[PDB]
């Protein structure tokens, strides 16, 4: 698959970002149980609540569909729903919210993704959630400082960095340590406070933010310039057009 | 025939029934089976005589809370229902020996009703049908209690509701599968203003038939809409074969090369793939390190298109077993195919449009629902002209029990006696072997 | 020069428009603001005397870790809270709505007709002038046939009057001048004869029926009040029977026959009857506005006075309230209206077109659209780009997406002189973004921007209209914030650049040439900024008839 | 048959067709013109050619006084009306030998649409007529011309106005006989929901014919509403028979002895007799100088009572050439028969009640209008449940020019395009022909 037309450094990453085969960069180690913790859904060690039984115990109805599409772990058990949600600065995070939802519907498995100017949100089965969800805050999906895990207030993608470039955050949720330049996340994506903080590293420099990046922009890359890509755009503009007339 | 086009028939495991088709055999004009199923769905009342009982007993009549204290009425109805449900069939029916159908189910607790045809031949639209059917169920249990003067008002209001003080049956004890035409968003929608919990309820959460029940139900109200007339019909006739009828098996086989570790972005690769060797679509343009693909056939580009948005429906939703990322699948589905081809998608950005506006409406504070409460009529997800609510009936078939508002909350009185009705439950059967029987015709 | 947003983002914040950094959490949280302050001691005596909790800042999340912005009126120097933008808190806002939903237009040409011929009755100017000598006591709610009748107490109901136009200059100027509405006085020499073309020898009457009265009803109160004291007068002044087989006619002919309502009734999902939001088309809200006769030399100031009644009407009272409701939606119409960002956009597109095509000279044709539309989407989405004091301001992208296309469909249209390819240019710039920046708007913001191209052009029953006579109640529209207003201005500005007197309904462009208005029209964002700083008088109020 | 009564059936001249006709040959559901009458209003529709062609010339669409400056096309529509009807004849049919038929009028400048039976087979309503005429008729003036994308959008808003920002299609350049299904005062309403302007349009103005074929609409919604289904079929048959179709030469016997001189008083007494003599009525009671009457069937006393009134109007509107007196005539002669014999009077009360409404709306300030825009759709005339508006009808038809919102006014488009169908202009010649032939398979 090609994925998306262009030729600039941004143009590469949205590629890279969908294509399943792309190995996506780890930057930093997080435990399972903090992985737990920062989604807030359950305590670390609490059994997953059922939203159903087991589909082994339902007895489902002839269907040739059922029989041939597997289901995901967290569906045969019977686990509630449940989600994460980033807010991606547009001073150049690495991820942004369209392309996330483009990757993880290329990338993961029964996904209900959703795309926002100032949220990104992920919703599936709580134990398959939890795998995804150490991958996209492990990896290169996330910065510590450009990046938030929100559940609600997302408030920021669009201000004004503070002093030592970390985005707003209403809840405060990631807090740069200016003594020794790691972020730590002191509460959870709801906005309560964890027992003990987790460590996410340290901000990405703008130099590399500015490689990894997939926004546009006039001081980095410009859309106007990835001209192959603006061709198909105004392309899918016309043949739409055509099409609805005849 | 008008157009050339002819296509292969599957059964809903897979096998091939009959080959190459002309495609108008399909078509909701000519096909026999068709003219059934929407006769059928005109003409069929399903009545709640257990609740019927319980609203006299307990004065509970007009609406939600609603009581009359000391309107009660004490009638064994469903103890009577055989003497009843014969009383009313007299009162329905034309002439004798017509197709008037009155069966009891549940020892008398509901009974499927079907008005006799020749009604509707001298009707302009489909309400005779709650109407003949409550005023004849009404009349006969008066008869059957002799129930005065005075008390009778009450019988009327249990199977009626508040109506006519309210526009709508408010709190009656009937049901249909289509509801009032004054609820249409415009001429020609009624077949849309079904409620996919309904569909999936009549076929019993068999995601094929649900999907062909839905796909039928669309696209004939799509000529009852003139959208499908002209230059859009062929547009219009081959989304029903490929999206809905499993035409040529390209859903089936989207759906079984990547039903055990598929996503979205691999259906599509597949879809892509088999519209090249097909010769649906051809290499354009070469851009860096990209093609550009064409077509000199858009309508049968859209159709196979849809045709994967079905199957990759099918697998990401199958793979949750949870039905409210159809509206993400609608979505994204139609947003990558357009920047891995440089071709528009399904029906020319409607599809995503419409699914922008579901996920909204699925996902937030400001109306909507769940995925089963939509249809065709919905302000929400009226926009695409039939590619869409299909996936939607095909992912709640596939809910594992993950819905407060579920077809079991919403419309277990359709489940109990639509389902009951062949051409309702396995309308896929039906529409296939009689567009085989006309193939010569055509 | 600057940009025409660099002053009020100097108000704003204390660093300069450029810097990329800030500081916050600093700021005391609402107690920086003196509107949040009036509301925290105004929700302390209101749970005190009413025994039940209200408002509170403690609840929920801290408003104000940033700064809570002041808000420069575009065209004014007035910087007002967002609070003073809201529609409950903003009488010129609830006056504007008032004054559309309680008028609506009667002829009197098939009324006259009836007269002379199934009466066998005389109309001259001179009965013509008692006639509306009599509705004029009539119509606030006087009697003027039986005895012993009761009525409205004549202070209580100022606002309620009827007026006349038509295009004959002979019978106007023999009618009281004090009824009528002077087509020659109220527009310029070009445009009145425009105009007058079109009414010809027709008479029209203006209703305003009282805004107290259409507060405690509904729109569809409207034409139904006006048709019975029209009918009471016609009787009154005519000498019918107080009650003839004739008398019908006159009450078809106001009801129906020779009414136009400004907005149509709507489906039952979003039932409502005439003269509510919903119903009013484009072209008519377009038409409403009164900046084309007093800004007719530019025509960019024209289009976006018209925005600006459009996004308070579409998104702040009707889809943030008739359709939602709460805290609502004033900054996703702010946004069109406020510190002068639009007004840059498009002033910039207006001149793009002018050198390189000429205003309404470029070919209707989607060559033109693709040019222009993506010229003016780079433009405003750079701006964004260089100011990061611009992005926090609208903050939303939503907002962002909605003025950048409409100066991207503005520009197009003013090239073009066709609002349908200003469309297209809209939905356009609605993808261009989109790739840009890798977001649009909210969850639910591009269902019709995404049905959008496909839907400009179209001809099928429920999706083909040009856009002059699409409205809140098109299918694709019927939904979403941050597109009705916008369009509204899409649809006049081809006629702006055009110099046309109107752009849907004559009738409606002159119905409002009115100065017994109580909003006026003609100065719409300036209106908007004088009841944020409190200084509108509404019609309506019970002051009379209440307690000191 | 399920009813004994048999009736003589006659022509608009008096003179006699058929004898000892079974009454429900004349029934809704049995009789072939009726189901032939109401098919074809259903999928009749007139094109104003000419209105579209000025439409689009001055740019003047989307309602009354709208005008959009700069899109005026110049097209020669009318010149080219042969081809233009011809492509769409070609869209708006199913096969070739269909009974699809479109025909020119007034040398190109209107044309008569009759959408094929088979599109309503597998539609659930009626708005399939004008929504696929009006695409046909929008495509191939597109075709014809060569019109482009850009300026399209004009033609369609040229042929159906301002839909879908309006509810209707208000500025259309189409016509029927039925309204949208929105505007239903409630389910089953729809051929009540014709005015009776274009009735007494399709007529010409022939009494009988109008009072036939409103007696036809009317007494058919009867039946889709459920009103005339067990105990009250009875009624409204015999209603239909009596008071629409002169059965027995009893509305024609009465008008001819009352023509020269008569009153409603006296045609009251002439009723009275005649229903002495024909043992429908017996005297119950003496009281002082006042003889009480009774009857063992209300059904066909109120028949009977019901010619008398149609008899009345067109005694009492015709002596005056005036259509206004109807409201006070359809009061009045019931108000009397009643204390004339102490038997309820038409529709147990309900005609004169529709009666006090219908003059006070048709007589003051506060709505309706003149007796030709009501119809059994209007909340004003819709509580008679068939009695009352044929007698409007034929007052309209009586009418001499008094009516400043006459048929000329309202229905133009009406007489000439749907007066050109033989069963709607004459529908009282088609059912009695069509209920002799089937007198024996009753
Ligand atoms: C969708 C529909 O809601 P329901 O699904 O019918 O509950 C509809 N609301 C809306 O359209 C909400 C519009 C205003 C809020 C969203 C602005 S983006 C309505 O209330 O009639
Ligand atoms: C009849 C109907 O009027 P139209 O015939 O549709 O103009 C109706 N008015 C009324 O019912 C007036 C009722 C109030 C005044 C009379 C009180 S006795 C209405 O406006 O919808
Ligand atoms: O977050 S949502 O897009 O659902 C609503 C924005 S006001
Ligand atoms: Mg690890
Ligand atoms: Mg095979
Ligand atoms: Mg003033
Ligand atoms: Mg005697």
């Amino acid at each position: 698959a090609q994925y998306y037309p262009g030729t600039t450094k941004v143009a590469q990453n949205r590629r890279n970002f969908c294509n399943p085969e792309y190995e996506l960069e780890k930057l930093r180690e997080i435990s399972d149980e903090d992985v737990v913790k920062i989604l807030g859904h359950r305590a670390p060690g609490e059994e997953y609540p059922s939203v159903h039984p087991p589909l082994e115990e339902m007895d489902e109805p002839e269907d040739a569909i059922r029989e041939m599409v597997e289901p995901i772990d967290g569906a045969k058990a019977g686990d509630r729903v449940r989600y994460i949600q980033f807010t991606d600065s547009m001073y150049f995070a690495p991820a942004q919210p369209y392309v996330r939802s483009r990757a993880y519907l290329c990338r993961y498995r029964g996904a209900d993704a959703g795309t926002l100017s100032g949220r990104q949100i992920i919703e599936t089965r709580e134990r398959d959630l939890e795998k995804i969800s150490k991958e996209l805050l492990e990896t290169e999906f996330f910065d510590p400082a450009r990046s938030g895990v929100r559940g609600k207030s997302v408030h920021g993608h669009s201000l004004r960095l503070d002093e030592d470039g970390m985005m707003f955050d209403m809840l405060r949720r990631q807090i740069y340590n200016k003594d020794t330049g790691r972020v730590e996340m002191v509460k959870n994506q709801i906005g309560d406070e964890l027992d003990e903080p987790v460590d996410l590293g340290e901000p990405l420099d703008e130099e590399t933010l500015m490689e990894k990046t997939t926004i546009y922009r006039v001081d980095g890359e410009a859309y106007r310039d990835d001209v192959e890509a603006v061709e198909i755009m105004q392309r899918i503009h016309v043949l739409r057009s055509q099409g609805g007339f005849n | 025939a008008k157009f050339e086009d002819k296509v292969d028939l599957y059964d809903d495991r897979g096998n091939l029934v009959e080959e190459q088709v002309p495609l108008e055999a399909l078509s909701p004009l000519r096909n026999p089976a068709i003219k059934s199923i929407v006769q059928g769905i005109k003409r069929t009342v399903a009545v709640n005589l257990e609740g019927i009982e319980n609203a006299l007993k307990t004065a509970k009549v007009g609406g939600p809370a609603c009581k009359i204290m000391g309107r009660e009425l004490d009638l064994d109805i469903v103890g009577n229902a055989e003497s009843i449900a014969a009383a009313a069939k007299e009162m329905i029916q034309v002439t004798e020996d017509d197709d008037t159908n009155v069966e009891l189910l549940g020892g008398g607790k509901r009974a499927l009703v079907q008005v006799p045809s020749a009604r509707f031949d001298v009707a302009a639209e489909y309400s005779a049908a709650p109407l003949v059917t409550a005023t004849a169920f009404v009349q006969a249990i008066i008869n059957e209690f002799d129930v005065s003067m005075y008390d009778a008002n009450m019988v009327k209001a249990a199977v009626l509701g508040r109506y006519p003080q309210s526009v709508e049956y408010m709190g009656a004890n009937i049901a249909t599968m289509l509801d009032i035409p004054q609820k249409l968003e415009g001429p020609g929608y009624a077949l849309r203003n079904i409620m996919v919990n309904h569909v999936v309820a009549a076929t019993l959460k068999n995601t094929l038939q649900a999907a062909a029940l839905s796909t039928i139900l669309e696209q004939t109200a799509m000529f009852e809409m003139g959208d499908a007339v002209g230059a859009f019909e062929r547009m219009h006739l081959l989304g029903l074969a490929y999206q809905g009828m499993n035409a040529d098996n390209l859903v089936f086989d989207l759906v079984k090369a990547n039903g055990k570790e598929g996503t979205v972005g691999s259906v599509i690769a597949d879809l892509v793939e088999r519209a090249l060797e097909d010769g649906v679509i051809k290499v354009e343009k070469e851009l860096t390190d990209y093609k550009v693909y064409g077509t000199d056939d858009l309508a049968m580009w859209n159709a196979y298109a849809a045709a994967g948005l079905m199957a990759a429906t099918m697998v990401n939703q199958g793979a949750a077993r949870a039905a409210q990322g159809v509206s993400s699948t609608l979505l994204y589905y139609n947003d990558l195919i357009e920047f891995e081809t440089g071709l528009p998608s399904v029906d020319f950005g409607k599809v995503e449009g419409t699914a922008v506006g579901f996920s909204f409406f699925s996902h937030s504070i400001y109306g909507g629902g769940g995925p089963g409460i939509f249809n065709g009529n919905h302000i929400v997800t009226r926009h695409s002209k039939g590619f869409a609510i299909p996936c939607v009936a095909a992912a709640m078939a596939l809910d594992a029990g993950t819905q407060m508002f579920s077809p079991e909350a919403t419309s277990g009185l359709i489940k109990e006696v639509f389902s009951q009705v062949d051409e309702f439950r396995e309308p896929l059967k039906y529409v296939v072997e009689a567009a085989a029987e006309i193939k010569n015709e055509i | 020069a600057d940009k025409l947003f660099i002053n009020a983002l100097k108000k704003k914040f204390e660093e300069s428009p450029e810097e990329k950094k800030t500081t916050f959490y600093t700021l005391g949280g609402w107690k920086q603001s003196e509107r949040k302050t009036e509301f925290v001691n105004a929700g302390k005596e209101v749970a005190a005397k009413r025994g039940i909790p209200q408002y509170n800042p403690d609840i929920g999340t801290p408003l104000g870790q940033r700064v809570l912005m002041p808000y420069q009126v575009s065209t004014t120097d007035t910087y007002v809270e967002g609070d003073d933008l809201h529609f409950v808190n903003n009488a010129a806002m609830q006056q504007m709505w008032d004054d559309i939903r309680r008028t609506v237009i009667v002829g009197l040409n098939h009324a006259h007709a009836v007269i002379e011929k199934r009466l066998g009755k005389e109309v001259t100017p001179e009965t013509i002038t008692h006639y509306l000598e009599t509705v004029n006591h009539a119509m606030p709610g006087a009697a003027v046939v039986q005895e012993h009748m009761v009525e409205t107490h004549p202070a209580l109901v100022a606002d309620s009057y009827v007026k006349v136009f038509t295009g004959n200059d002979e019978i106007a100027d023999e009618i009281d001048p004090a009824f009528v509405i002077d087509i020659n006085k109220q527009f310029p020499e070009d445009q009145a004869e425009t105009l007058k073309a079109e009414v010809g020898d027709g008479i029209w009457q203006v209703v305003r029926i009282p805004t107290i009265v259409s507060r405690t009803c509904d729109g569809a109160t409207t034409s139904r009040w006006s048709a019975m004291q029209i009918g009471m007068s016609m009787i009154s002044a005519y000498k019918q029977a107080a009650g003839e087989a004739a008398t019908g006619d006159f009450a078809y002919a106001a009801k129906h026959a020779e009414v136009i309502h400004m907005g149509t009734y709507l489906p039952v999902r979003r039932a409502r009857g005439e003269n509510e939001p919903g119903g009013v088309p484009f072209g008519y809200l377009a038409d409403i506005c009164q900046s084309s006769r007093v800004n007719y030399e530019d025509p960019v100031r024209v289009s976006l006075d018209v925005v600006a009644t459009g996004a308070m009407l579409y998104d702040q009272i009707w889809l943030g309230s008739y359709m939602s409701g709460g805290v609502g939606f004033t900054q996703y119409a702010t946004a069109a209206y406020t510190d002068n960002i639009l007004d840059d956009f498009t002033y910039f597109g207006k001149e793009y077109v002018e050198d390189k095509y000429g205003l309404c000279e470029a070919p209707n044709n989607m060559d033109t659209v693709l040019d222009v539309a993506t010229e003016v989407t780079f433009y405003g989405l750079e701006q964004y780009e260089e100011y990061p004091a611009l992005l926090e301001d609208q903050f939303g992208g939503s907002q962002r997406a909605a003025v950048v296309a409409a100066a991207a469909g503005c520009s197009t249209a003013f090239a073009t002189g066709n609002a349908q390819t200003g469309l297209s240019g809209w939905y356009l710039s609605m993808y261009l973004h989109k790739e840009q920046h890798s977001r649009l708007g909210f969850y639910g913001y591009d269902l019709q921007d995404q049905c959008g191209a496909s839907n400009v052009f179209s001809i099928r029953g429920d999706e083909g209209l040009p856009l002059e006579l699409r409205g809140p109640n098109y299918p694709n529209y019927a939904m979403n914030v941050g597109h009705q207003g916008e369009y509204a201005g899409i649809s006049q500005a081809p006629h702006a650049a055009r110099g046309d007197a109107f752009v849907f309904n004559p009738l409606v462009k002159i119905a409002f040439a009115d100065d017994n208005l109580v909003f006026d029209f003609t100065n719409v964002r300036g209106e908007f900024a004088k009841g944020a700083l409190r200084e509108f008088e509404p019609a309506g109020e019970r002051a009379l008839i209440t307690p000191a």
